DNA sequence: ATATATATATATATATATATATATA
DNA sequence: TATATATATATATATATATATATAT
């Protein structure tokens, strides 16, 4: 079917590094509209605290409007995996700055905020060892978080979804963490870190014309006296900021790129109840 | 311990006309002058108390709507919120009186950030046209700190476009170009024929066009094939929660058309691709008829101009020529009471800056001697010669550099600057002062 | 684009370390040095905003609770309307820091009146014992426009007494005596062994003993027959609401009493008479112990000292002496504060009230003339002067009548009364001023 | 049974010139306990907003706790007569201030705000002159407005009510019509006057030393400018009056006694219904 | 008499203009 | 092509004491 608040991207289902952003609220999704591009960045507003999704039926969850079309949006179905991942060949590794990494001939790998295909790598003229399956290290393979498999079939809609909520809002009620509860039923989103969170200044500070962001108050006040003469504006959500800077936030974004512990399973059940 | 003999009548009437006063001042009718709601009228008085000092520090939106309550507003702190909100954007005003920092909304999401985010300020528009703030009436109620009206010298009740249903009553103004108002309201005031002013909507990019006195608000298309078509602009009327849920949404359920959003920083946009089942008319004037009818792109406006006027009475006006002619009139009476009272206070200013430049010459030769007196010795020295009857206070108590050669001089720079500036208020009539002001619109 | 890649477990310790600083701004718990929980600290501060102008001026207690959102207060306006209006009376404080003009209550009926009803502002109390305002340690959050803590000369935490139940913690004072805790402080800061100070409640004229550390607060009563006895007093812990529907109502219930209300302007009554079902004690202790646990005229307290330090931390102590002992050490240290930079300030007043003296008398004498000098050339002429290194901005730019014969010697006057000045806070310790500062409390 | 919020007159339910305060809230019964007179003066606190009651149904209408407590703590009984007037003998008329009065040997008199008996009247040297009942105005007596039936017996435990209401309740909704619409079940108070309303100053001003109250906004703009230099209080509610102001109000009371007029009954449907 | 509660005159830190340099579409 | 501050600078005015005075205790 179709979402109705939901904003379509442009080559949503395609081969392209997509997002979806959960806007909390729905005057930012105007925002959005005007400063997003329509080939990539997606769009859902998020109005209100959404349920709880932990020890809950599937049913129970789908009976909020908001995690229906979160689940109709990002292609993604309850209890199913989120994307089937190619099957493992030949091992090979290589030295990138100075650190040996274990891949195959179908992974990604992480450098400079880009991802890069093993194979290009192959093609970029860098030196590749090829090395036996069963003399590769699988607990040092799965701990690099630069290293993420190549996606032969997947259902996603969007490749990576981005949480954008307010900053009063992390503590006195929650709206980011209930969303990663959510998303939890899809680990492997997490073990290639699709799911995000932008990261909304807290402090704004206009030195002169240029512009300053502080994403914490102790960085400001550290930073504070080193700065020239200047006005700052506590960001307090994101109807605080201006249309120039949520363009030069969602062109330019900084994610914190969420990762499942060892327990998160017995981490969510902490702030739940 | 007295007993009078209510009645039950003077009970009950007076238990209704207790709230009349009350709908009063919640009626969604502007009033004629300032173009102000009660509600706005108060959320502008609480923008400019906030504005003391740092004119340009945006204050919260929470803020201002927090402290109408004091200045006489007796309903809920919700209603200033919406109305600041309302007033501080720039798709809704063609001419806005409050700034804005934050998420206001827009022509395509008409939903402002909540009011602890979104700060606001009086805007540089309104200290352009709404002057004359200290001759503005006093409200009859005490508990009324805002004035009965602002008076801004052009008719702001037609420019940002109000739209208001009272009990028994409904105003519909639509929004006029502030460059068409302002040549109205010099032809009004000069005594040539008023010409209509022109109606355009802020960030409108159609056309609009009258017939039969409704007026035709009509969005801009398109087309790049035989079934592309690239839609370019709707009317004011949509945002694209409704245009998108009352128009393409029951045309692709229908299987007429599919289409794709396009709306981005310009404005609006849906390119739509027309399929076979969607009858196509050989005919261009049968085909644009319609396009125009089944996308929505034709919308019909009809004007009511209920307007409360100077009196405070419900005035409905034929056409925006004569609300302008009469706004002008009471406009003109302020200026020129605007005119008298800047008169007598600037021969009284006059006439100080002249004293003091006399008592300053003189002293510079040692006429009047200060040292060996006592001040109030001095001070009834100086109370016997004429020219110092009130100005002792201010004459023996300034600043000793003003007995300098080059102080000295710039006393008598501003009593001749006193002097023309008398000149310049009591020559001149209401007339050319309205038409002075009318050139600072820009 | 950056690719960070924070971990779940920093999320949660990031959560959770924002509720334990939105319960901690708001931990009811006193602080130590000026006894106010943050609402009652953002509500004084408020009151304090608005009484800049006016004093004396009663604002509404709507406006002082709405007014704190924007000194920092994060939680809710009732929070601020309930303590103003426990803070503004009289019957629940010993030493009351907002002044009340309105229906605030009392100790029959304990609840006021609706806060647009009720007005209040900072009371006498308030200015005559909070001093060193301007020395008050600022907040660390910059958001937090109230300082870290005010600075009263004696601990008003133990004056109109405080009851906090927290998560985890829990705090309860008694309210003393304002003498006997300005003896308290008194002795202190001299040195000698601390009395300890008795508890007082406020508008009860009962009595308090101290047993085992426990305190026993007992209502008084009077016999006018060999049935007929009058309640003149009761516990404090109760209001007439609770002492009928808690004591009065059961003893009427099994027909031992029947009771008529005797209430007043002089607090609380109730005559009562008994009935041959409800048996007298011939024994006369054995009738008054049955009376007293009877008619609930007996009340222990255990109080329970849990305040926060000038440190920010939670402190417990076992008794007020301890609690006197650090207060007098902590506010000693604010009072040299204030010693050195007044000293630095006078120092500076005097040294330019001798300037302006000087120059004065040599104007006077004719040694600087200023005719004839235009502007900048005789400030730099009064630049090479040793004693108008810096004043000369303040120097030359002084009124006229300061160079006539009566003003001349004026300015010699208060330079010498600035240079006495100087004199004595560069004499005196924390100790003579601490106390000075004592004796102006009644 | 016994009303708890009531506060008991030491006279109530003899025959003694009582009084019930109706007062909006219970702060301000506080400041009625502080300042009435125990003998004579009771109270009762109103804690909410209009009572209905105009559309009878009399079980119904007795759900409401402050309309039972009102009805236990007056004595008041619905249905029922709330009190027997004396029965008819002698009729007497005189000139009372250059007024023909025609009275009943059993009625009673107010005059300069007090209530005077026929027979102290007769007692106190007044000319009476002896009329036959046939010859008696009937629609002439019942227009007199001074004049009241004696009250033979009674079972109403106050002599009168008084209302007490804030200025800012007023036209916004008010419990002084719904109480206007609950006491008009029994007509025979408004008839002798007994219902009544205390008239709360809309403005206090302070003149020096001295107090002036003003009920209408107007007598204070028009009185304004000959008073001398002063400040002025608006009192919005009984909560903004200092205790000697309520006192000073109590103790001299001025009253709106309600009079019924003709077609009660139908003036109470245009504003209730 | 005893503060004390009001009226009243004073230096001083803002709010308001007062001049005028600084630069983005 | 204008812009826009913008920085000292005046200013006059709304303050926070200091103190004269009629006053209740």
């Amino acid at each position: 079917a179709k979402v109705h608040k939901h904003i379509k991207a442009n080559l949503c289902g395609k081969d392209a590094d997509t997002t979806l952003f959960l806007t909390e609220g729905d005057s930012a999704i105007g925002y959005l509209i005007d400063v997003r591009d329509k080939e990539l960045h997606g769009g859902y507003p998020l109005r209100g605290k959404v349920l709880n999704s932990w020890g809950m039926s599937y049913a129970d969850m789908l009976k909020n409007k908001e995690l229906f079309d979160i689940c109709a949006i990002t292609g993604l179905v309850l209890g199913e995996k989120a994307f089937e991942e190619k099957e493992d060949g030949e091992w090979f590794t290589f030295e990138l700055n100075g650190d040996t990494i274990i891949v195959n001939e179908n992974d990604e790998v992480q450098i400079n905020g880009k991802w890069i295909t093993v194979g290009e790598l192959r093609k970029n003229l860098m030196k590749f060892v090829k090395i036996d399956s069963s003399s590769v290290d699988m607990k040092k393979y799965k701990l690099q978080n630069n290293v993420r498999r190549s996606i032969k079939s997947s259902s996603m809609n969007y490749a990576n979804v981005a949480i954008m909520t307010d900053a009063d809002h992390d503590g006195l009620g929650s709206i980011y963490p209930s969303l990663l509860g959510f998303f939890s039923n899809w680990p492997e989103l997490f073990e290639q870190g699709r799911i995000r969170f932008v990261k909304t200044p807290v402090i704004i500070a206009q030195v002169g014309k240029k512009q300053e962001w502080f994403y914490t108050v102790a960085e400001y006040e550290s930073a504070k006296d080193a700065l020239p003469k200047h006005s700052i504006r506590y960001i307090k959500g994101l109807g605080s900021l201006e249309k120039s800077e949520y363009r030069e936030m969602i062109q330019n974004p900084v994610y914190d790129v969420v990762k499942l512990p060892e327990n998160w399973k017995e981490l969510f059940e902490m702030l739940m109840g | 311990m007295q007993l009078n003999n209510r009645d039950l009548k003077s009970i009950i009437d007076n238990e209704a006309l207790a709230y009349a006063m009350y709908t009063v001042e919640n009626r969604a009718i502007p009033n004629m002058i300032d173009g102000f709601k009660p509600v706005q009228r108060f959320v502008i008085a609480r923008a400019l108390d906030l504005a003391r000092g740092n004119k340009d520090k945006f204050h919260k939106l929470a803020s201002i709507a927090g402290g109408v309550a004091d200045l006489g507003y007796h309903h809920g702190e919700n209603s200033a919120q919406d109305a600041g909100a309302l007033m501080a954007n720039t798709w809704n005003n063609n001419f806005p009186l409050l700034d804005g920092q934050g998420n206001f909304g827009s022509r395509t999401v008409q939903k402002a950030a909540a009011s602890r985010y979104i700060f606001a300020r009086v805007s540089k528009n309104f200290y352009n046209v709404y002057k004359d703030t200290e001759y503005a009436p006093v409200h009859q109620d005490k508990e009324h700190i805002p004035p009965a009206f602002y008076l801004p010298i052009i008719p702001t009740v037609l420019l940002n476009g109000v739209s208001g249903i009272a009990t028994g009553y409904a105003t519909y103004i639509l929004p006029h170009s502030v460059s068409s108002v302002k040549k109205a309201v010099l032809q009004a005031l000069q005594g040539k024929k008023v010409t209509k002013p022109k109606v355009e909507f802020p960030e409108f990019r159609g056309e609009v066009v009258e017939i039969d006195g409704q007026y035709e608000i009509r969005g801009t298309y398109k087309f790049t094939s035989r079934t592309q078509m690239h839609i370019t602009e709707i009317p004011y009327k949509y945002d694209r929660e409704t245009y998108v849920s009352k128009i393409l949404d029951p045309l692709e359920n229908k299987g007429f058309i599919t289409w794709d959003d396009a709306c981005g920083e310009h404005g609006f946009g849906f390119k739509v691709k027309f399929r076979k089942e969607y009858s196509l008319s050989d005919n261009e004037e049968e085909r644009h008829a319609k396009i125009m009818k089944d996308f929505g792109l034709i919308e019909r406006r009809s004007q009511n101009i209920t307007v409360i006027n100077e009196k405070g009475k419900l005035q409905v006006y034929d056409n925006v020529v004569d609300l302008i002619k009469d706004f002008v009139e009471v406009r003109k009476t302020y200026v020129q009471k605007r005119i008298d009272n800047k008169i007598k206070e600037t021969e009284s200013a006059f006439r100080l800056a002249f004293a003091k430049a006399h008592f300053i010459k003189k002293v510079i030769s040692g006429e009047i001697v200060v040292q060996g007196k006592t001040r109030k010795e001095l001070t009834e020295e100086l109370s016997k010669i004429d020219m110092y009857s009130s100005y002792v206070d201010k004459l023996v108590g300034m600043n000793i550099f003003h007995m300098t050669s080059d102080e000295a001089k710039k006393l008598a720079e501003e009593a001749k600057a006193k002097k023309e500036e008398n000149e310049y208020w009591k020559t001149t009539d209401v007339v050319t002062e309205y038409t002075k002001d009318l050139e600072e619109i820009k």
